[PDB]
């Protein structure tokens, strides 16, 4: 989905884009809450892959049950 | 590995701060400017169990009703307000807006603008004779000249109607025009009264109310906020890292 | 680039237009006619991102909402239209106005612009001209060997001829007065051309329906009130230098933020 | 994993916009330069399932047409432009180039040449009779005196042809030299009219429109959006390699 | 690219450049002023003009 949030604005009343009240639409990015997103999302993203070695280790063991 | 979160609100909400003081900071030097005071909310997170989480949250609780000091022009109708009264603006949309810029411009039609979107007083849009030679007096009443007339002839035209209202009861509204903020208004109407002790200089501007000591010092404690959140996001990303080391072999 | 970065240029911005201003302003004593610019700023919009809630009035609750707003971009050069001092120039071809009032010129091109410059000259022709040889409308003829040229104080231009006892009346200088003298869009040259915001020009004979008089042998000169400059420059630099602390500020953030 | 080409793209697409910047800076004082602005263009890379990357393609949109501030030299034959003007000149390969460069100059064979191919006004190339004694007018008539005549032979001598274009309707040519943009060409024409309007300010030139202010956070913006990049491949990387350990035993 | 019109669009392309290469060092031959050093074989230039 998109993020909503009312696209903050600056204003350059000679470029293109500009509409009456000449105000670019310049995206909305809080660089703080996408800095820490990729950092949550790198550390989750390490933990099911090592979830998934885990398991892998587990169940080649159950392979071997008995003999 | 949730308190990265809080920290984060509060990185983004320093930087919501900084945005503020620029935009009360880069506003010096302009006629009228009221300077938006900004403070930091705490939000707590009442759940289940141990609250230890609370939220940073920004606010603006208004704007300062600080009256900023003045310049004489000398100019015939620069209008100075006195504290806590407001010029009456028809505003964009057609709706009573107050403002503090009394650099009032006539137009080649005789029409009496604060910067367009024009001025409310006695009446509807206050309207002058072309030929202006205009003053406004003490108390507001505006009366003008033919240019080539005697002297003699100078009975008052017009009306600039000016209104109490301060801090808790004004709320900016997206332009540069304040208005009351719905809770004033089961109270005093919807179109306040002329109050009539509000008193006007001619010749004079007021300038913005933005106190650079309060704006530097400001600007330090969120630099130094920023930053130690900065410390406390990276030693909890790194404790993440260490600890998920728990699921192997 | 964050919001801030942007709002503090935009500060940087006007106060480096409020300087050109000041300059401007500055250079142009000893310009006759010359009429100060004042730089008008305004605030763009806000953008609200947090609407105030509900004012229980059960206790003193702050009113927070949250709306940040942005920029100062420039709104008006306003020329401050005022009656400047008189210097004799004691030359007989020069003339100020004593109030509102323009001297009509015909431009290059066909149009008409308006001065308020006094510095007539007299072509090979006899034709008037301002300085640079534009004819100033209507135009007045010079008899070829005038003993002596008066221009009185509605205009009514004489001459003075060998052997005659009368200063036959030559010409005609004639002003004209807009309704909304700021209105005037300046294009250079001491020379103003109407504009939507002026209105249509008057033409009068000085001294009748608002036009000012005529002051031979003397220039109107700037209206620069040097102090003023002096101390708005003082308050664009300190400003300039908060701005830019503003900038250092969130650039040195930024610089935390992107170590890690 | 292909997330770091997209960073990478950020990346490589920043410097680009330096490189701008630096032409853009170091060209600062170069007789009516006109500022080549940039931008960032967004690049979405429509796909099968799930939307989700976009690019960051650097572009340059065009020119700053903001007339540069003037330098009083009193030298006869430097010009400056009004807002929107152009002076008209031969280019390398033959093509009437628009400039605002008025740094005019004489050859010993009298070819008036703004830094050489030659300038190019009412007819081919402008010629002046070669004890040139020139002097330019307010809307381009250009009048020679040879310095041994009564000065009442001033008769003129050519006229120099302005131009009227901006912005939208012009774009540079891989030289210092304009063109119109080949939408502004199914319009006025491949060559312009004289357009007996625009001015001429003789003994001044016009200098760069180069912004310093702008420039300087266009620098910081630029850094800081580089090492953010930086840190994003760092991550992608480092989870990639953590990642391997999966098909392995 | 082109400029479609049915939208109002960027006329984004790219160009980088470089350089800020001096062209030229001019001279700027105006009239200088005259100094007076009573001495019978110094001279002065009215005009344009050189000594060979």
């Amino acid at each position: 989905i998109e993020s909503q949030a009312p696209e903050k604005l600056v204003y350059e009343p000679g470029n293109p884009l500009a509409d009456a009240n000449g105000y670019v639409k310049m995206p909305n990015v809080d660089v703080v809450g996408e800095m820490v997103n990729t950092m949550s999302a790198s550390r989750s993203y390490q933990a099911n892959i090592e979830v998934l070695n885990t398991v892998k280790s587990m169940m080649l063991k159950t392979l071997t049950l008995g003999q | 590995d949730h308190a990265i979160y809080t920290a984060m609100g509060a990185a983004s909400q320093t930087l919501n701060q900084q945005a503020v003081t620029a935009s009360n900071l880069a506003n010096a030097s302009t006629p009228g400017f009221r300077a938006q005071l900004n403070a930091l909310r705490a939000v707590p997170v009442d759940g289940l169990s141990l609250a230890t989480r609370t939220l940073v949250t920004a606010s603006t609780p208004g704007a300062d009703m600080t009256p900023g000091q003045l310049d004489y022009t000398s100019r015939p109708l620069d209008v100075a307000l006195q504290q806590d009264g407001w010029l009456v603006v028809q505003a964009a949309d057609g709706a009573e807006g107050y403002t503090r810029n009394g650099n009032i411009q006539v137009g080649p039609t005789g029409q009496l603008t604060i910067q367009g979107h024009p001025v409310i007083g006695e009446g509807g849009p206050i309207t002058v004779p072309e030929g202006s030679e205009i003053t406004i007096a003490a108390d507001g009443t505006i009366s003008a000249l033919n240019p080539g007339d005697p002297p003699n002839t100078v009975a008052p035209v017009g009306r600039l109607k000016l209104v109490k209202a301060e801090g808790n009861e004004v709320q900016r509204s997206d332009d540069g025009l304040f208005r009351l903020t719905a809770e004033a208004q089961a109270e005093r109407g919807a179109v306040l009264a002329a109050d009539p002790s509000i008193r006007i200089m001619s010749g004079v501007l007021e300038g913005s109310n933005v106190k650079p000591v309060e704006a530097m010092t400001d600007m330090i404690a969120n630099a130094r906020r920023f930053e130690m959140q900065m410390k406390v996001i990276t030693s909890v990303d790194e404790n993440e890292g260490r600890a998920n080391q728990l699921l192997s072999m | 680039m964050i919001s801030s970065l942007w709002i503090a240029k935009t500060g940087l911005d006007a106060q480096q237009t409020n300087m050109d201003v000041i300059a401007n302003n500055l250079a142009n004593v000893s310009t006759n006619g010359f009429k100060r610019q004042r730089a008008v700023f305004e605030d763009l919009l806000y953008q609200t991102i947090r609407q105030p809630g509900a004012q229980s009035s059960e206790q003193t609750t702050l009113p927070s909402g949250l709306q940040i707003g942005t920029g100062v971009r420039p709104v008006a050069t306003e020329r401050l239209h005022s009656q400047g001092n008189l210097s004799q120039t004691n030359n007989s071809k020069d003339v100020a106005i004593k109030g509102q009032g323009f001297f009509q010129v015909m431009l290059p091109d066909g149009t008409s612009a308006y001065t308020r410059d006094g510095s007539f000259q007299v072509d090979q022709n006899g034709q008037l001209v301002t300085a640079g040889g534009f004819q100033v409308q209507p135009a007045i003829t010079i008899p070829a060997n005038a003993l002596s040229i008066t221009i009185g104080r509605d205009g009514v231009v004489s001459v003075t001829q060998q052997g005659q006892a009368a200063p036959v009346q030559v010409g005609q200088l004639n002003l004209t007065t807009f309704m909304n003298d700021t209105g005037l869009e300046s294009i250079g040259e001491n020379l103003y051309i109407e504009t939507q915001s002026s209105g249509a020009p008057n033409e009068s004979t000085p001294g009748l329906n608002g036009a000012g008089l005529l002051y031979q042998g003397y220039v109107e000169t700037s209206n620069v009130n040097v102090a003023e400059e002096l101390v708005n420059m003082i308050q664009v630099q300190r400003a300039y230098e908060i701005n830019s602390k503003a900038v250092s500020t969130t650039d040195q953030m930024l610089q935390k933020l992107t170590q890690l």
